[PDB]
């Protein structure tokens, strides 16, 4: 057996954190079109039998809390876990409407030792965010 | 016994240190591409190969247009960070 | 036109922030597994899949042993960082 | 075609930088076993038809210089490029016998715009180095 067991009762969760509007203090502009994403994703993962859940404009505190809570649920009947983040960011950092949070912190709630119901199961994290300011000119 | 950091897959929209492009009416390049590929290959290709298609699409069919030379004609390449132990199929 | 960061593939022996294990007589766990998997599948599997086996083997079959409680019973997981545009086959 | 073209005249280069002994000034210990790896790789890539070249105990300046030279070479008849690094190191860093060298620096020589003979060709980097001092305790 060299592929993940995907025949559990349910495919698993799909948390889509969609941050559009940021507090004046962050110095970030509204992310137009992000709703086209969150909508497009929702449908896509629904067709793959994932239980989808959308969240809009959550603060960095809310994001952490949400993760801590989802990682406390029992995933024994779930084949996998998918978490899509759409927001602003820098290298290793994503933005809550009111500020920055490093990925490490919200990812840790899911390691083999902290979230046992998902141990040995594929935990996917899709991230649409900037990782710095470098621009890629291209070639050819 | 397995590593705690194992079985994680981080699919980034762009390479380390770089900017990530979003279209005001169509959504980000990465997300619209990721969803298109899933729609066509979720029932045929293993996940890593699907993200590779996403990678080619973003790098091939997208470029920024701006009146500001600074942000004009810019390119993007997604970044697959896998720590998966096995092959992944959605079927 | 394509991104200047495209078509690179970094195969890390370990995960970000972690230590990597080398065996005094058999060499590093990462490299010995990579070579082993290459000898067996370079003529049959796509490179990302080959690297995925390297991942399982290292995560599964290895574990440190030491008299020092701190260096004892540790694990390791390789980290594949792909920005490849196409599927890679050595044949 | 969703697969790289590998039917060029030659598979390409496979540079193996193998650093075993470090300057007393760095305080790094000898990397016992590094030779077994170096030979293991040489054989493996030789069978895969790569033009393997080994190098041992290079300084940081030497590594940059070597990488700079390899990229100015013509790779038109080569299908790909492969560089293996065996040394000490931390996140985003690998050690020369005399000190650290940010990885970004040696890889930049090979991006699309800098090395046109390899544009559109697979540039593989295999790194056997520590990316920090963390130790994984395992689960299950
Ligand atoms: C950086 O964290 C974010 C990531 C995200 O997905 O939100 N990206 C942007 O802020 C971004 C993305 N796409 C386009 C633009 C932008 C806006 C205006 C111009 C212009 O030329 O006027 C160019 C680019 C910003
Ligand atoms: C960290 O930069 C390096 C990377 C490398 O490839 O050498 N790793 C080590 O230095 C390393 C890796 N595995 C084992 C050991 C080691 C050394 C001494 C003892 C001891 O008990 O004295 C245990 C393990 C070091």
């Amino acid at each position: 057996d060299n592929s993940y067991k995907m025949d559990y009762p349910e495919m698993g969760l799909c948390i889509i954190i969609n941050n559009k509007n940021f507090h004046k203090s962050t110095g970030m502009t509204s992310r137009s079109g992000t709703d086209v994403d969150a909508a497009n994703l929702r449908e896509t993962f629904r067709n793959l039998k994932y239980e989808v859940r959308n969240k809009n404009d959550l603060t960095r505190e809310e994001i952490v809390e949400l993760m801590r809570d989802v990682s406390k649920e029992d995933h024994s009947k779930r084949s996998s876990f998918v978490c899509v983040l759409l927001s602003h960011g820098e290298e290793g950092i994503i933005f809550g409407t009111n500020g920055p949070v490093d990925l490490k912190k919200i990812t840790n709630f899911f390691r083999g030792d902290r979230c046992r119901s998902l141990t040995g199961k594929p935990k996917l994290f899709i991230i649409q965010a900037c990782r710095g300011t470098e621009l890629d000119c291209g070639i050819e | 016994k397995i590593p705690v950091e194992a079985d994680f897959l981080y699919a980034y929209s762009t390479a380390p240190g770089y900017y990530s492009w979003r279209n005001s009416k169509d959504g980000s390049w990465f997300i619209q591409s990721l969803c298109a590929m899933l729609k066509q290959y979720a029932d045929k290709l293993e996940f890593m190969h699907i993200l590779t298609r996403v990678n080619r699409k973003v790098a091939t069919e997208f470029e920024s247009f701006s009146f500001d030379a600074t942000f004009h004609a810019k390119k993007q390449i997604p970044c697959i960070v896998s720590m998966l132990t096995k092959e992944l199929y959605f079927y």
